[PDB]
RNA sequence: GUACUUC
């Protein structure tokens, strides 16, 4: 906070006060709706038989139980079907072609229905590699899709090129937040700490969160969104908590001196030579560094 | 700027790198001077003071 | 299941080779067996239309353990002891003899 | 009832024993040092110097004189110069040559140095004639009580006649009258592939992953060059060298196929081939061989790979001009890549190196835990004297390159008559500087080594320490130092400073300085011995291969399914894993029993289970040099066993004969006090004081004003301390008597008064009765 | 022989080139010319499986 | 320092019912809550993976150390100042400590009743790649005594394994003591020049 | 009076002087060393004037 | 009791008018040359912490 | 200091005239504050003093 | 004619090998150098490895293996080697005899003292 | 080194009772305890002076620069 | 310059 010219932080946290009408039995729906879940968390088993006869790649994507991975994350076949179409296959193109450029430097199912035939040709409209795409609509325990390539890309790895996309794909990405947690209330003050910093998308949930009490840890977002002194009176609580932890006592007057001096010129100061660059006396910059 | 010389046991500081002993020579003299009229020894506890 | 022994020899005539797995083995060319005389150190040699057989037999660790071989039929159920060297092969070709001046 | 004696130890003062010296464990403390420098001369092949100079090679040079297109193609006759025998006899100095003494040499203020001599196997036109010539190269300093100094077979009584201690420890150098001891160092395990995860492999390489496996081979002359193999994200591996200031990322096939007649699937057969179910090895190996058939399809056989190696490495090793690529290629291979197996070792060297590649697949697949660069599982201590021999191996070739550059300096200016004359040989020889004693004295007196070739370790400073003679405790510890390395002082994270419970029994956990050097330099234990000479094996493969182990050429398997047995450097092979569990203690019974002539007792055998992400399975043997040992009481046929570092990790032991239980305990230590060092096992009731108070004491234990030794009238140390009223402690461990500490009194008794009566004492101070000081309380000079 | 995705030559003991990188129906060994292949090789088949360790999730921790 | 013969019987009494708690702690985190020793391969396939990383060890040392700390907290709450031979005020060492003069009550707990559990920084004694904590006992360790927590005091001696754990935890304080002062000085010099 | 490593306003302060012609070691009070955060196990201290 | 190596008359630092350097005209480092105590970065500021100005000068 | 880890310097050489005397008649040569033990935890210097006392008897 | 050593083979022995379509199979085992190559009369065999032997030293353990290695068959003398084949010809059960010395055991009564 | 006269704690002469103590061990076979008692040392402050002496000066004199060997 | 030590 003092030296590093506070930027993207090791752990962005935000405390959210909750109303008196909402209950802990209701907060779990919001922790499962805001928490970000990568595409890897819905995969159970991956086997691929790389046949050749004209490269061919059939991908079998075993899933978990329908009630298991749907109720656990509140994600259903609708969100999972559109995400794979709009994100997984497109990132499958930008990743395989990326490696191509540097390269030269239980019966499953049958009898697909017409609704998935037009849905199959929809992918072929905006994709050129995949030739077949099947999915389990009634139970959702697997996801098989067939690919066809030419001999110009004969040899290449299969698991390591897909696992990246399994971690890069997104099912729903609330900005700058990956997961929300519900800590036990202290001093009767029920709160909700999320692992991120985002105020714009958070202001649209006043039905269950008070916007007058939401506090944050990042000092740049509270500056860009709330103001200068709004960043002052929240970093004061930051270095107050980091000192109240070890039960040591210190007066708030010095903590206000460091607070105001750190934000004395418009936005922020870093107390380093990059922050001392804006000064009047030259010997300050000469003697320091 | 100077020669990628063979292992020299150190290059020779002309002015600037000589004006920074531990990168900050201003600390050697300008910020702290060798104090005259000073003493240094071990201490001992004493009551009746 | 106890069983007896009938044949025990001292001179070698059979051998087993360790080159690789699943060889075509046209089996139409003559190959040589070279002996010595320590003890039990033998080598081999062979040629073909595009193949040359260069082999040895455990130039470092052979004098401590040995191989024996036998056979059994649906009536005998016994094994006749027969000494057998363990050949290790290195199939080579001829694309050598080039150098820079 | 630890009865202390007065008549017996007074009799040892009255007259030293005419027979062998008493308290032999005190002499066994510098056994690492004494045996180190003794090894390079004692034993077969005239020691280590005579075998290393043998493995130096023949260097030739040519003149511009014509022969008499092809006649002009031959540039002329060649001078072949090479050394084959170098020896040091004894330090002599006269006006017949008389004998000099080291204690007399310390008052003489000169360095106690022997006399070096070398013979030159100089030849012409590939040995048409040989001209023998023997000359000296200066005086090399020798330590005390060694194969060269006159204090080797000297009787402990007549040690007093030569003006030194009656129990002289020795093993330290004498340079410019002051004593300096070559500091111990700790390095990587020799002849063992190590899997390690370090992100530094991604900084200097593009698209290179964080995995890595390195092996540290070692020549018979105990030198070493590291063999590192990384893991690339593209699908390949990378081998690199370590030259003067050069590193070359040589691929796997250029360093593997160039060994012997291995151009076949057998490169894949050495890798896991017991089953072909998993394809993570198929895509991996296919990318290696496809990449081999991609950049140069005209390269297929063991000859052209060595012509290409010689072509690329023609100017880096100065192998020129008559040495063709057929000789330079084998030169860079026999001298760099896994040099331990030596010449003619290419029959198993490709099996071990390719198996080292196999474990790289085992590491990146995620079933083998990476080793630690600080744990004592794969860390060996260099004896210091071995570093002296290694320096002599690289510094014996500096004047050889000098005379080579000299005989081709005269060919530039011409006027170089035919070298067939003894006069011309002496003329070109007297111009160069061949004095090496002034350079060995430079390394010792300064501390840092100026290595033209470049050793294997990283730091190029901090190799020797001064002997200030402040007490006997810090001397018996200085001879047992284990310094981690000044390169780690620059490193920030404290993962190495924190202990690791494998230090049990080897290095003391509490004997460690405070402050910045805390956790880095921690001395040895009480009765831990260092093997400084390799046991002549000559039959261990002849008995292991008889116990049921398959041949190294008949196995053609890999993977954790088999138990890979690794003797030092060469691998006998691998067999079914359950045979490793019977042999695990069978070869322990043949080890502890004395009827086996082909198995020494000091043969460490560490067995490893194959389950739960353990280190690569099999069975590891040892017993070379630079190792660490400690005795352990063996219960079956109860006798004294001996084990090493890789033993304590997997198999269990017990510390007291009450913790012994049935069927999962096999070894116990008959003395639970040997865990501590000499200083830590010296303090009474070490199990009652707090650990920060015993580490905070270890410095004071070896920073006393004790009696350094009875040599005052004949020493020449700059600063010296001494006390006179030193008394023996009544409450003392038996080790205080076992090491003859009665000869060196360190402290004295005083009546205690636990009281706040004085007031002046404030929770950290002390009081001394004035009358005691008037009577000589702790008097010193 | 033919194992996995590779077809090794054994009359000279090496690995021949890609049956698709060069003109099909005829492949040649580098060190010596041989009449390859038999034009009846296979329809290539191979299967790879994820190590099941690069998927850090909560429900997999529940499966313990 | 000596306590009554009526006192030490409480020490061995409570320390008898603590030999099973060590196993019950690992039994609580292994999802196999009841009735088995270290014999079942089912529970053998649980903590051999709990030692593969840091977080899985961070979820067992929390319940283990806290429960064992509650075991040693009952001793220090019952024995002193009840089972001691000489007590307040005539007890010199005890009265001096609790009177704020020097030390504290946690300092006399180690010398009077129980030293404690040798805990690293949010951690405990590490485990080898071999899966064993320390070669003094059999592999596949499940116990609080051999798992870092000590049983002996600084009055009647200790066990060498617990002294080794106390030795390793003894240095980790000195290591932090060497880096603690090193990191502090930069905060003063960097902030002063700006705030002069 | 000053003592390294000085870290606060109370680490450096001015004291009165009272000589004693009997010893060689410097002196200090009990309640005084609490501000300096020092001990008497060999801790030396700088005496300015 | 083990008497130690530490200071008996080993520190003994005192200087009123000692020889100064030439490149900087300051007291020479090391007391053997009759040196003087040096104030560092942690003491220069701590001197002005009391607000006593003319002492920093 | 001893070999148990209790450092310290002498504060004043108290004469025998003011040294506390035992029932025997001897005056102890040293004085150790009992207030460092609750923090140094050097019980070894106590139990060893029992052994040293019995050894001296 | 490599190497320059002793000589080439001159004698050969007949091998009864029918190659039947109930089976007549070949038999390969392992054994060390210090053995009873000629003085041995009987060697009991069994199923998967749980057995022993009884000779002078009396420390033996027959070990079987299930999971290349082609044996030549010199049915006559002129070329001195042929190929073993019926339709090469693999081998099913490779054995290996180990010298597993008996483990001294069960004695924890003298080292156990109060 | 040399026998410390004027015992530190008590102040009784000690330098006289060393050869007599050695004679009590040579020609009398008496053990430590009753030897220090018969020798005339009652207080443990004086017992710890004779019983603890090292007698190291005899090892110091084994190097005579004023005499051949 | 390199090494060593003091809270
Ligand atoms: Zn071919
Ligand atoms: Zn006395």
């Amino acid at each position: 906070i003092v030296m590093t010219a506070s930027a993207a932080i090791k752990t962005p946290q935000m405390t959210l006060p909750i109303w008196n009408d909402v209950s802990d039995e209701q907060a779990d729906t919001f922790c499962k709706s805001i928490s970000k879940v990568l595409l890897s968390e819905v995969i159970d088993k991956v086997i691929v038989t790389e046949t050749t006869g004209a490269r061919s790649y059939v991908i079998h994507m075993r899933f978990f139980d329908n009630n298991e991975y749907s109720e656990e994350y509140d994600v259903s076949k609708e969100e999972l079907q559109n995400v794979i179409s709009n994100q997984f296959i497109h990132l499958l193109e930008a990743a395989i072609v990326k490696e191509i450029k540097k390269q030269k430097r239980v019966e499953a199912n049958n009898n697909m229905n017409k609704v998935q035939r037009d849905r199959q040709s929809a992918i072929i409209s905006h994709h050129r590699f995949i030739t077949k795409y099947n999915f389990d609509d009634e139970s959702g325990k697997w996801c098989e899709f067939k690919l066809e390539l030419a001999a110009d890309t004969e040899k290449l790895l299969m698991v390591n090129i897909v696992e990246e996309i399994c971690r890069k794909s997104i099912i729903r990405q609330i900005p700058h937040i990956d997961r929300c947690v519900h800590p036990e209330p202290e001093n009767g003050k029920r709160v909700l700490v999320t692992e991120g910093v985002n105020f714009q998308a958070m202001w649209d949930q006043e039905a269950f969160i008070d916007v007058d009490g939401i506090t944050s840890n990042d000092v740049a977002a509270v500056l860009k969104t709330y103001g200068v002194e709004a960043a002052r009176n929240t970093i004061v609580n930051e270095i107050n908590n980091v000192f109240s932890r070890y039960a040591i006592s210190v007066s708030f007057r010095h903590l206000d001196l460091i607070a105001d001096m750190m934000t004395r010129q418009g936005t922020y100061l870093a107390f380093n030579r990059q922050g001392m660059e804006t000064s009047t006396s030259s010997f300050m910059k000469m003697s320091y560094e | 700027k100077a020669q990628g010389r063979t292992s020299g046991k150190v290059p020779i500081p002309g002015v600037k790198q000589a004006l920074e002993k531990k990168e900050g020579l201003f600390r050697k003299h300008m910020m702290g001077k060798r104090v005259n009229y000073a003493a240094r020894s071990v201490i001992s506890p004493d009551p009746n003071i | 299941s106890e069983i007896e022994i009938e044949s025990v020899q001292d001179q070698p005539s059979v051998a087993v080779g360790s080159f690789f797995k699943g060889f075509r083995a046209p089996s139409d060319t003559t190959f040589d067996l070279y002996k010595k005389k320590e003890k039990d150190e033998f080598v081999l040699h062979g040629e073909n239309e595009r193949l040359e057989y260069e082999g040895y037999t455990d130039s470092s660790s052979q004098a401590s353990n040995q191989y024996v071989v036998g056979l059994f039929n649906p009536e005998k159920k016994s094994i006749q002891l027969y000494k057998a060297p363990v050949l290790v092969s290195k199939v080579v070709s001829k694309s050598s003899k080039n150098l820079r001046g | 009832t630890a009865d202390f004696r007065t008549l017996e130890r007074e009799s040892r003062f009255i007259n030293p024993p005419k027979d062998k010296s008493a308290f032999p464990l005190l002499q066994e403390a510098v056994q690492p040092h004494i045996g180190s420098f003794n090894a390079l001369t004692e034993g077969p092949d005239g020691g280590l110097l005579n075998l290393g100079v043998k493995d130096i090679g023949e260097k030739v040079i040519f003149d511009g004189k014509p022969l008499n297109i092809s006649n002009s193609g031959y540039l002329g006759n060649k001078l072949s110069v090479s050394v084959e025998q170098v020896s040091i006899a004894k330090p002599m100095s006269n006006d017949v040559e008389r004998k000099v003494y080291p204690s007399e040499s310390r008052q003489r203020l000169t360095s106690y140095r022997g006399k070096l001599l070398l013979k030159l196997k100089w030849s012409v036109n590939n040995g048409e004639e040989n001209l023998f010539e023997v000359r000296d190269c200066g005086g090399l300093p020798v330590m005390l009580q060694s194969n060269r100094c006159h204090l080797n077979k000297m009787s402990p009584y007549e040690l007093v006649q030569h003006k030194e201690e009656s129990d002289e420890i020795g093993g330290y150098f004498i340079v410019n009258g002051i004593e300096k001891l070559i500091r111990m160092l700790i390095v990587q395990r020799r002849n063992h592939p190590m899997a390690i995860i370090r992100p530094s492999f991604a900084n200097r390489g593009a698209s290179y992953s964080h995995y890595g496996i390195q092996i540290r081979s070692v020549r018979p002359d105990q030198t070493s060059q590291t063999n590192v193999l990384h893991y690339l994200n593209d699908g390949q591996v990378t081998f690199r060298f370590s030259w003067r200031k050069n590193e070359y990322l040589v691929p796997v096939v250029m360093i593997l196929k160039a060994l012997c007649h291995t151009s076949d699937r057998e490169i894949f057969d050495g890798i896991i081939g017991n089953d072909v179910k998993d394809s993570f090895l198929t895509d991996r190996l296919e990318l290696l061989l496809r990449g081999f058939k991609k950049r140069y399809p005209h390269l297929q056989n063991r000859t052209q790979v060595l012509q290409y190696l010689g072509d690329k490495f023609r100017v880096v090793f100065q192998a020129s001009p008559d040495q063709s690529d057929l000789e330079v290629g084998q030169e860079v291979l026999d001298r760099i890549v896994l040099v331990h197996l030596g010449k003619d070792g290419s029959q198993d060297k490709f099996r071990m190196l390719l198996f080292m590649i196999r474990k790289l697949y085992s590491l990146v697949a995620g079933e083998c835990s990476p080793d630690n660069p600080d744990a004592t599982q794969h860390q060996e201590v260099l004896l210091g004297g071995f570093l002296y021999g290694m320096i002599l191996k690289e510094k014996i070739d500096e004047y050889l390159q000098n005379i080579i550059a000299q005989v081709r300096m005269d060919i530039n200016r011409g006027m170089a008559i035919n070298f067939k004359d003894k006069r011309y040989m002496s003329r070109v020889l007297m111009r160069v500087n061949e004095n090496i004693g002034s350079k060995m004295q430079y390394f010792l007196s300064t501390g840092n080594l100026v290595s033209q070739s470049g050793l294997d370790l990283q730091q190029v400073s901090g190799y020797t320490v001064v002997a200030e003679k402040i007490n006997f405790y810090r001397f018996i510890s200085h001879f047992r130092m284990v310094h981690r390395g000044s390169f780690f002082a620059q490193l920030k994270t404290t993962t190495v400073r924190k202990l690791l419970p494998e230090s049990w029994g080897f290095l003391c956990p509490v004997h460690t300085p405070d402050g910045s050097p805390c956790g880095l330099l921690n001395h040895f234990a009480h009765k831990c011995r260092i093997s400084t000479q390799q046991s002549d094996v000559s039959r261990i493969p002849s008995i292991l291969y008889s116990l049921g182990v398959a041949p190294a050429s008949h196995t053609f398997a890999a993977g954790p399914s088999l138990c890979c047995v690794q003797i030092d450097g060469k691998i006998i092979g691998w067999v079914s894993h359950e045979q490793g569990k019977i042999i695990a203690d069978t070869l322990r019974y043949w080890k502890v029993e004395g009827k086996t002539p082909g198995l020494p007792i000091d043969l460490e055998i560490g067995y490893v289970p194959p389950s739960t992400r353990g280190q690569y399975p099999g069975l590891y043997l040892f017993g070379g040099h630079s190792r660490m040992l400690r005795p352990v009481r063996y219960l079956p046929l109860d006798k004294e066993d001996i084990v090493g570092p890789f033993e304590q990790v997997y198999m269990n032991i017990a510390v007291t004969p009450q913790e012994i239980q049935n069927n999962v305990h096999t070894h116990v230590e008959f003395t639970p006090t040997n865990i501590l060092s000499i200083l830590a096992n010296l303090t009474p009731f070490s199990d009652f004081n707090q650990s920060p108070r015993n580490m905070y004491q270890c410095q004071m234990g070896k920073q006393t004003m004790g009696t350094p030794g009875v040599a005052l009238c004949h020493r020449s140390d700059n600063k010296l301390y001494r006390l006179q009223t030193g008394q023996t402690p009544i409450v003392k461990a038996n080790l205080y008597d076992d090491y003859g500490m009665d000869n060196f009194p360190n402290g004295f008794n005083a009546v205690v008064a636990v009281i706040s009566y004085t007031g002046y004492d404030m929770d950290d101070a002390m009081i001394i009765n004035k009358s005691a000081d008037e009577r000589g309380f702790g008097y010193g000079t | 022989s033919v194992v996995g995705s590779l077809i090794f030559c054994l009359d000279c003991g090496d690995l021949l080139e890609n049956p698709n990188a060069v003109l099909g129906s005829n492949v040649e060994c580098s060190q010596c010319k041989a009449i390859y292949p038999k034009s009846q090789f296979s329809n290539l088949k191979v299967v790879t499986t994820t190590a099941d360790d690069a998927f850090p999730s909560s429900l997999r921790a529940k499966k313990s | 320092l000596r306590l009554t013969a009526e006192g030490n019987k409480w020490r061995t009494d409570i320390l008898k019912t603590s030999v099973d708690t060590g196993r019950e702690a690992a039994a609580e985190v292994t999802n196999l809550d009841k009735d088995t020793p270290a014999d079942d391969p089912e529970l053998l396939k649980r903590l051999q993976e709990i030692l593969r990383d840091n977080n899985k060890s961070g979820i067992l040392d929390a319940v283990t150390s806290s429960k064992v700390n509650a075991i040693t907290s009952q001793v220090v709450s019952k024995c002193v100042p009840d089972g001691t031979m000489k007590k307040f005020p005539c007890n010199s060492m005890q009265a001096m400590a609790l009177s704020g003069a020097k030390g504290s009550n946690v300092n006399v707990s180690q010398i009077m009743c129980l030293l404690g559990q040798q805990a690293l920084e949010g951690r405990r004694v590490p485990v080898m790649v071999s899966g064993k904590t320390l070669p003094s006992f059999k592999p596949y360790e499940t116990d609080a005594m051999a798992g870092g927590y000590v049983k002996g005091r600084f009055y009647s001696g200790i066990k060498p394994q617990e002294y080794y754990f106390h030795c390793m935890a003894g240095r980790e304080g000195l290591i932090d003591t060497a880096v603690k002062t090193s990191r502090s000085g930069y905060l003063q010099r960097c902030l002063t020049k700006q705030l002069e | 009076m000053n003592r390294q490593p000085t870290l606060h306003k109370a680490s450096m302060m001015g004291h009165k002087v009272r000589v004693l012609p009997n010893e060689k070691t410097l002196r200090l009070h009990y309640a005084n060393t609490g501000a300096y955060n020092a001990d008497f196990d060999g801790d030396e201290m700088n005496m300015h004037f | 009791y083990q008497r130690l190596r530490h200071m008996v008359n080993d520190k003994f630092q005192v200087r009123s008018t000692g020889p100064v350097n030439s490149l900087t005209m300051q007291p020479v480092k090391g007391r053997k040359r009759h040196g003087g105590i040096r104030v560092g970065e942690m003491e220069r500021d701590a001197l002005i912490g009391h607000g006593t100005s003319f002492l920093l000068q | 200091s001893s070999r148990h880890g209790q450092k310290g310097v002498c504060s004043r050489k108290w004469p025998t005239i003011d040294m506390p005397f035992s029932e025997t008649g001897i005056q102890p040569d040293i004085i150790i504050n009992p207030h460092a033990f609750p923090s140094r935890m050097t019980i070894g210097m106590f139990v060893e003093s029992l052994a040293g006392k019995a050894g001296a008897l | 004619s490599i190497p320059d050593g002793f000589k080439k083979c001159k004698h050969l022995k007949n091998f009864p090998l029918n190659g039947d379509n109930k089976q007549q199979q070949v038999w390969l085992i392992k054994f060390p150098s210090n053995v009873d190559i000629s003085k041995l009369k009987s060697l009991p065999v069994d199923f998967e490895s749980s057995t022993t032997m009884t000779i002078d030293k009396h420390d033996y353990k027959i070990m079987d293996d299930t999971d290349n290695m082609t044996l030549l068959v010199p049915s006559e003398s002129k070329e001195s080697l042929k190929i073993a084949s019926t339709a090469p010809l693999q081998f099913d059960k490779v054995f290996s005899v180990s010298e597993t010395a008996k483990i001294p055991a069960i004695d924890y009564s003298k080292v156990r003292v109060p | 080194m040399i026998v410390p006269v004027r015992c530190f704690s008590c102040g009784k002469v000690v330098g006289d009772k060393w050869e007599s103590y050695l004679n009590l061990l040579q020609e009398d076979e008496l053990d430590e305890g009753t030897a220090l008692s018969r020798l005339g040392l009652k207080r443990y402050c004086c017992r710890r002076m004779i019983l603890t002496h090292v007698d190291l000066i005899e090892k110091f004199l084994r190097y005579n620069p004023l005499e051949k060997r």
